[PDB]
């Protein structure tokens, strides 16, 4: 066995982190004081969930995660919630000021003063594994904090872990439930920098969380605690192969292998079905081809775009619930013939699938309902290149003013690296044009 | 009340509905670039629809469907009708086209027009490419090594077309024509026919002798009125509309329009635009598409009709931009952004 | 995450006075410092404007300032008089005497000392000091000189500290006397360099507002400062409670200040009250972004907005401010810049003020601040041209090459504002 | 459409269906830069305290 490590990272990655966690520990039957009473090997063992918890001679399973803010009241809440007694207190981190969404704050300032502090208590996690094969950072891109000094551990990381992957679960910013005007600066900053030190990177646009909750859960306005408990089960699908027994993704080097070709490239895009309210208290079980239709609806995507109007490069079925083959290629048979779905030429047009049999697992008292199968399709489209220029475009119209500039010079950083920075995502966006167009 | 924005200053068209839509005192026009709008009169190039969809609180509505271009680029026209199962190599209405870069199909093209010249089958051709406007760029044959030269003399791609020798004739004149038909798709995909479209006339008599002559085969009204001496003749402005054509034609060969030409007319159009309403449909995306589109067609001398091109950014006639330019808002804009008989045949599907 | 509270001058300590009486009364805290309040939700960041105390009480993280004694021992024999540290009052006996140069070069300098040192045992009991707020005017000379200057010595000491003030902007119709845009011109030279966010009250919006809108026919000081501290509990209203997002001080500068001078903000209150009827969310929204709720005399249709929050208090249909906040900005879209993707962001705080149980603070970084320093920049100019009253400042060692040099940059102000009011993208 | 590589297991299974066949750096140089962004920090606190250091002479000079 080969072990995970979380890493959450600011306001959202801890928050995320939290739910991610909460839903973990009920999918493995692991109680909120850690006890698991199912696992028969008490104080170790080399099962599949030990890839994210790890056992005391007591009984407790322990998750293999650090919790790290510049500020304390986020990480205070889960010090003191319904699973304090499943972290011991030096896996949560805190500072005393924030970086007040400047990726300089965050990265320069404030992060030279506790990365240190934060390696050796990564290290001391990595001590307690026995084939570690790499982290997985939880983080926003609009933060100070989840930009700046998240960039800053990717590239040390890099250094002290070499030939380890890195994977992101990474916020990308929506005004809807933001309250911060430069966060298209701190998104592109902290890009530009993590860009060749992240392996594979899940991003998730908060605006089409906020709309699958209210179109979906008739959710009139959704807090972040609707967001997470949502995003943590397109986290969960996603590690699921990493947790329990299986063929299909089983190590962080097969997200690369298998959704990857470009190494620059490397922005899946997560399509997530069936999203389906708890106050429908009598529901339409949805058969796979339907769901497995629902994959290809961008109102289902975790990033508004239309892969209509780009090209797959590789494509991932993740199955959760009552599925079998059959059922799969059926609807896959069906969806070709009625769908634009266009491969590369230099990639096979063909799909991954994986299947585990335990339906989606809901927290109690939750927004979403239990379902009899669910799928999360995971999809590396040129298509999830128009959030690069939603983005780029609105960093664009505030730096030709130089507008929120000086707070960042401010704090150390250089105006070079503002462009030096945008011209990285220059060549990304035209590397998504060559890849895709024509 | 609502809100807009103009990306294209040479768009005859849209000019007249901005125009109107401001008179409407429920429109309010922004500058180029405020993403602040609700319909977005788009330009014809790189028009950014990556960024539309994304304000909070704000329906908009932009009149390009993305992906369209694909049935408005001669090129790849042919490759969508020669491809898509819905249409087929087998196409009654459209002419034998190849897509020849100067993938390719130069042997495919020759592999037919060698068993045509065996078989005394008038084996004239035409080579077109959608960058050639204004006239330029248009050469006729009767043997590919001519027209081929041609197409290699120039640097980007070209379709060779089997150019229609017997057109339907018109008399007094003996003369040429074209069909131009102006189509409007909502964002809910329903197909509006503008019940009034026109013929693009040729002022000069057929000749199948000769093409030495660059007016007698070609009749988009801007050849004619630069390099014709009889622009006017008959009508004014080789522009012959609906009703006086349906006259001649059960006067001269007891027939109507709507029978024998309009019909073939309404099942192209259908035909074409159901076929890629997959790839182009915006029913459940965050932002919504309609587009005026003009078909151009023509007729042989057997009344049967053929389409020739597609154009995605198409001028009206005269006459009628003031009851075409109500339509659009009427049933494009309007239907998405409602206000304080009908002119469309809607083709059902 | 503790604020450093100072007051000094008239004006300051009045404003003052009543921003901790009406704070105080939100919070639950009684004239002898007290808590009794029905929820723990008010307590939850109550140290953020307070210290806990031996006998489990609440005292005011509060420091009084002024050269002469009268308005301070107002204080103290106050509604909320006892509520203040004893040792926080430092007060000289000469005064001012409505002169900038008293405070800022002589009699100020005199007691400025005495002054920093309640502020550093102040400072050296914060957890985490997050920074200061002043009030004051800038017609004075004890707000206005001293103020400035010790708002030069807190940046001496505490350099990477946010540095706030409510100031309070003079007008010839609630006038003291008239080298009050002399006092003025010179203190906005300091705070252009050494704030980071002045919030701009000007009188002249306080009477119109008082007289017109309120139907007051003679306004008093009185009436006047029950709207500032008002806009001052709106104002700092989310850091006060538990509000759902999390606001911190130079977070809010960064999101709020593009360009590190054009600092200078209007503050907005509705509903305008000295009535039972419940007020909608589509009347507290338009009434936020008219120019009869501005506390600063000026248009905002004759400028543009570089940023904009609108804060609203209670239990209301936030789908409907939503609604509404998306229906003013379309209104007035030709208003905001282009080139600050969506600068306009709301904050709710589900408690309601005293007496109402909707309300709603408007704070705009807008362009059209710049009527306000160009009318002062008149004013000035009327009476510098033939050196009037230039004596009372000559006597206390200042040179007219002072002048000639606030007059300037005030005037450089301007132009900077009227820089971004015709940039386009 | 092709199936492939099938692997099942008491908790799911796990396969591949075609449907079509195709057609660097260290420590020090982070060090230093964190440390070139501290050294920018100081001295604009320095030409702070010089710019406030003179306003102090003036004070007293007036
Ligand atoms: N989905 C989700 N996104 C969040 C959440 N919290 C914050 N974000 C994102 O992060 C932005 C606000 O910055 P934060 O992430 O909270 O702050 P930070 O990353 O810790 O950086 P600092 O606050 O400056 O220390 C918002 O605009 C969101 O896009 C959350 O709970 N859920
Ligand atoms: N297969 C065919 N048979 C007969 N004539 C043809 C033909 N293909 C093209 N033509 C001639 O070419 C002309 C139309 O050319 P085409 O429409 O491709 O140019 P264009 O698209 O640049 C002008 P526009 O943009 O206004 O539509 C007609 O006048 C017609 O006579
Ligand atoms: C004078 O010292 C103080 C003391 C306390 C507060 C302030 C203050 C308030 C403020 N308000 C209120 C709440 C709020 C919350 C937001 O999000 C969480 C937001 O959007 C980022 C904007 C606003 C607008 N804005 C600024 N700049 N300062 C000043
Ligand atoms: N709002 C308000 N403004 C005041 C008050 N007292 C004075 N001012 C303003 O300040 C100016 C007079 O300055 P003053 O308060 O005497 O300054 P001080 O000498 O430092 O106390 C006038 O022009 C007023 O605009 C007050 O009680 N309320
Ligand atoms: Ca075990
Ligand atoms: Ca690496
Ligand atoms: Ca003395
Ligand atoms: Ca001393
Ligand atoms: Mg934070
Ligand atoms: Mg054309
Ligand atoms: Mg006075």
């Amino acid at each position: 066995m080969r072990e995970c490590i979380s890493i959450h990272v600011g306001q959202a990655g801890v928050q995320i982190g939290n739910a991610c966690w909460e839903l973990y520990c009920l999918e493995h039957g692991i109680q909120p004081d850690g006890q698991m009473p199912s696992d028969k090997t008490i104080g170790g063992g080399d099962d599949s969930f030990n890839t994210f918890f790890s056992e005391t001679g007591a009984g407790k399973h322990v998750p293999r995660a650090v919790f790290v803010d510049l500020e304390p009241t986020v990480i205070d809440e889960v010090r003191t919630g319904t699973y304090r007694q499943l972290f011991h207190p030096e896996q949560l981190i805190t500072g005393k000021e924030d970086a007040a969404n400047n990726y300089a704050r965050g990265h320069y300032t404030i992060g030279k003063e506790i990365i240190d502090l934060v390696l050796d208590r990564i290290r001391k996690l990595a001590d307690q594994c026995t084939g570690l094969q790499g982290f997985l950072v939880f983080h926003s891109f609009g933060g100070g904090t989840g930009s700046g000094f998240t960039s800053l551990l990717m590239e040390r990381l890099s250094v002290d872990y070499g030939k380890k992957s890195k994977l992101e679960f990474s916020i990308y910013p929506a005004p809807q439930v933001s309250t911060a005007v430069v966060e298209p600066y701190n998104s592109i900053l902290t890009t530009h920098t993590t860009l060749e030190h992240s392996d594979c990177a899940f991003m998730v646009d908060n605006e089409a969380i906020y709309d699958i909750c209210r179109r979906n859960l008739d959710i009139e306005r959704p807090t972040y605690t609707n967001l997470n408990r949502l995003i943590s089960q397109i986290v969960s699908s996603i590690t699921a192969s990493l947790r329990f027994d299986g063929a299909l993704n089983v190590d962080l080097t097969e997200f690369q292998t298998n959704l990857v070709p470009y190494p620059r490239i490397h922005f899946p895009l997560a399509t997530y079905a069936p999203v389906i309210s708890a106050e429908k208290a009598y529901h339409e079980q949805l058969s796979v081809a339907e769901i497995t239709n629902a994959c290809f609806e961008p109102a289902n995507q975790m990033v508004k775009c239309d892969p209509r109007h780009g090209k797959y490069m590789a494509c991932c079925l993740l199955y959760r619930g009552d599925v079998v083959p059959k059922d799969v290629n059926a609807a896959i048979a069906t969806i070709k013939t009625k769908r634009s779905i266009q491969f590369v030429d230099w990639c096979p047009t063909g799909f991954k699938v994986g299947i585990n049999y335990q339906p989606p697992t809901v927290v109690p008292g939750g927004d979403l309902a239990k379902v009899q199968r669910a799928v999360c399709m995971l999809s590396n489209t040129t298509a999830i290149a128009e959030a690069w220029a939603r983005l780029d475009h609105k960093f664009d119209l505030m730096y030709a003013k130089r507008a929120f500039v000086h707070w960042y010079v401010g704090e150390g950083m250089e105006e070079g690296e503002f462009s030096e920075a945008r011209e990285d995502m220059a060549a990304l966006e035209k590397d998504y044009e060559e890849v895709g167009v024509d | 009340m609502y809100t807009f924005v103009v990306r294209d200053e040479n768009s005859s068209v849209y000019a007249e509905v901005s125009r109107l839509l401001l008179a409407t005192g429920q429109w309010k026009r922004l500058r180029k670039d405020n993403p602040r709008f609700n319909l977005m009169l788009g330009e014809r190039n790189r028009l950014p629809f990556g960024r539309l969809g994304h304000e909070p609180g704000l329906v908009q509505l932009v009149n390009y469907y993305r992906g369209a271009d694909k049935l408005c680029r001669k090129a790849s026209l042919v490759k969508l009708i020669k491809t898509s199962p819905e249409l087929s190599e087998s196409c009654t209405w459209f002419p034998e086209s190849y897509v020849i870069y100067p993938t390719d199909e130069r042997e495919v093209f020759l592999a037919a027009y060698n068993r045509r010249r065996e078989g005394r089958e008038g084996n004239v051709w035409i080579a077109k490419s959608s960058a050639g406007a204004k006239g330029e760029g248009i050469l006729i044959s009767s043997e590919a090594s001519e027209l081929l030269d041609f197409i290699d003399e120039q640097g980007q791609v070209h379709v060779i077309q089997k150019y229609l020798e017997k057109p339907l004739l018109l008399e007094p004149g003996h003369r040429k024509f074209d069909i131009r038909s102006w189509v409007l798709v909502d964002h809910l995909y329903n197909i509006y026919l503008y019940r009034e479209g026109v013929l693009r006339t040729s002022s000069e008599p057929y000749n199948s002798a000769n093409f030495q002559d660059k007016t007698c085969h070609l009749t988009n009204h801007c050849i004619q009125k630069e390099y014709s001496k009889n622009y006017g003749r008959y009508e004014e402005g080789n522009e012959m509309f609906f009703e006086e054509f349906n006259q001649y034609l059960m006067d001269a060969l007891n027939t109507t329009l709507e029978n024998s030409i309009l019909l073939q007319i309404k099942h192209i159009i259908r035909s074409c635009l159901m076929c890629i309403e997959p790839a182009i449909s915006t029913k459940h995306l965050h932002y919504q598409s309609f587009q005026l589109f003009g078909f151009d067609f023509m007729v042989d001398e057997e009344l049967k009709v053929w389409l020739i091109e597609v154009n995605g950014a198409p001028a009206c006639a005269q006459k009628l931009y003031a009851e075409l330019c109500q339509g659009i808002v009427d049933v494009a804009i309007s239907s998405v952004f409602p206000l304080a008989t009908s002119i469309f045949i809607k083709l059902h599907h | 995450r503790e604020i450093v509270h100072i007051q000094a001058g008239q004006c300051g300590n009045q404003i003052g006075a009543k921003f901790w009486e009406v704070i105080s009364d939100e919070h639950g805290i009684d004239p002898t410092g007290s808590y009794h309040g029905d929820s723990d939700l008010q307590l939850e960041r109550i140290n953020v404007y307070y210290n806990e105390a031996a006998g489990n009480k609440y005292v005011p993280r509060a420091i009084l300032v002024d050269l002469e004694p009268g308005t301070m021992d107002s204080v103290r024999s106050g509604p909320f008089g006892q509520i203040f540290r004893p040792d926080n009052f430092v007060f000289g006996q000469s005064g001012a005497g409505n002169n900038w140069a008293k405070g800022h070069y002589t009699e100020g300098a005199e007691l400025v000392d005495s002054v920093l040192d309640v502020v550093r045992k102040e400072s050296e009991s914060c957890d985490c000091l997050q920074g200061f707020q002043l009030t004051h005017s800038l017609g004075g000379g004890t707000g206005s000189g001293m103020g400035t200057l010790l708002i030069s010595k807190i940046r001496e000491e505490y350099p990477d500290r946010i540095m706030n003030t409510f100031s309070v902007v003079p007008s010839p119709k609630v006038s003291d006397t008239v080298v009050e845009p002399y006092n003025a011109t010179l203190s906005v030279h300091q705070l252009v360099e050494n704030t980071d966010e002045t919030y701009c009250i000007d009188n002249e919006a306080l009477y119109d507002i008082c007289f017109r809108t309120l139907k007051l026919t003679t306004p008093t000081y009185g009436d006047l400062n029950h709207l500032v501290s008002a806009t001052m509990s709106g104002v700092t209203t989310c850091l006060r409670f538990p509000g759902q997002l999390n606001a911190d001080l130079r977070k809010l500068a960064v999101n709020m200040v593009p360009f590190p001078r054009l600092h200078f903000f209007m503050p907005g209150f509705a509903p305008l009250t000295s009535q039972y009827r419940a007020l909608t969310v589509p009347e507290l929204t338009q009434q936020m972004f008219d120019a009869k709720n501005m506390m600063a005399a000026c248009d905002p249709r004759h400028g543009r907005y570089l940023t904009v929050a609108a804060v609203f208090r209670g239990r209301m249909s936030m789908k409907e401010v939503d609604e509404q906040m998306l229906n003013v900005q379309n209104k007035n879209s030709s208003y905001f810049v282009e080139w600050i993707p969506n600068n306009v962001k709301t904050a709710v705080c589900d408690i309601p003020p005293r007496g109402l149980k909707m309300s709603a603070t408007f704070i705009g970084n807008s362009t059209a601040i710049q009527e306000l320093f160009k009318r002062i920049s008149e004013q000035f100019t009327a009476m510098f041209r033939r050196k009037a009253f230039l004596h009372w400042y000559t006597g206390e060692g200042m040179d007219e090459m002072e002048f000639t040099e606030a007059e300037s940059n005030m005037n450089d102000l301007v132009s900077e504002y009227q820089q971004y009011q015709d940039a386009t993208a | 459409m092709e199936v492939i590589e099938l692997n099942k297991c008491t908790s799911g299974q796990s396969f591949e269906v075609i449907l079509k066949p195709p057609s660097d750096p260290s420590l020090e140089e982070i060090q230093k830069k964190l440390e070139a962004a501290e050294e920018r920090r100081k001295y604009q606190e320095a030409e702070l305290l010089k710019h406030l250091a003179e306003k102090r002479e003036h004070e007293r000079e007036v």
